[PDB]
């Protein structure tokens, strides 16, 4: 994943 | 939270409510996630969703969303004030501060102590005993209520 998938992804993994 | 802040949650929000009715679900959150890849488990997203539902109503609303992004954000702001907090103490960077920088800490910031009370400051905060503050004890000390 790269950045701006990995700071989606992370909204609601995080 | 500013309006600023809000608007831009209101924005992920949305991204995940793919209907637009004011909660996300499970099965939408899976549509989403598998509309952007990712593919993952009935597992995974109940998780996901469990972590969020403050009130066990089985999906995630706005507000709890909300509750659960300004908790990252000020969790976030706060370890980053806290690791630039400690590099005011840690003179030389090296991840412990010793009663030396202590001391030449105090004498630059303008403060006042003896070296028996620059002692008593770095054993107050020296919970493993090896007469130097690392981050977590540091973080110990920061975080005092
Ligand atoms: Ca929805
Ligand atoms: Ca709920
Ligand atoms: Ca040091
Ligand atoms: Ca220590």
């Amino acid at each position: 994943l790269n950045k701006y998938q990995g700071f989606i992804f992370d909204i609601v993994t995080k | 939270l500013t309006e600023e802040q809000i608007a831009e949650f209101k924005e992920a929000f949305s991204l995940f409510d793919k209907d637009g009715d004011g909660t996300i679900t499970t099965k939408e959150l899976g549509t989403v996630m598998r509309s952007l890849g990712q593919n993952p488990t009935e597992a995974e997203l109940q998780d996901m969703i469990n972590e969020v539902d403050a009130d066990g109503n089985g999906t995630i609303d706005f507000p709890e969303f909300l509750t659960m992004m300004a908790r990252k954000m000020k969790d976030t702001d706060s370890e980053e004030e806290i690791r630039e907090a400690f590099r005011v103490f840690d003179k030389d960077g090296n991840g412990y501060i010793s009663a030396a920088e202590l001391r030449h800490v105090m004498t630059n910031l303008g403060e006042k102590l003896t070296d028996e009370e620059v002692d008593e400051m770095i054993r107050e905060a020296d919970i493993d005993g090896d007469g130097q503050v690392n981050y977590e004890e540091f973080v110990q000390m920061m975080t005092a209520k």
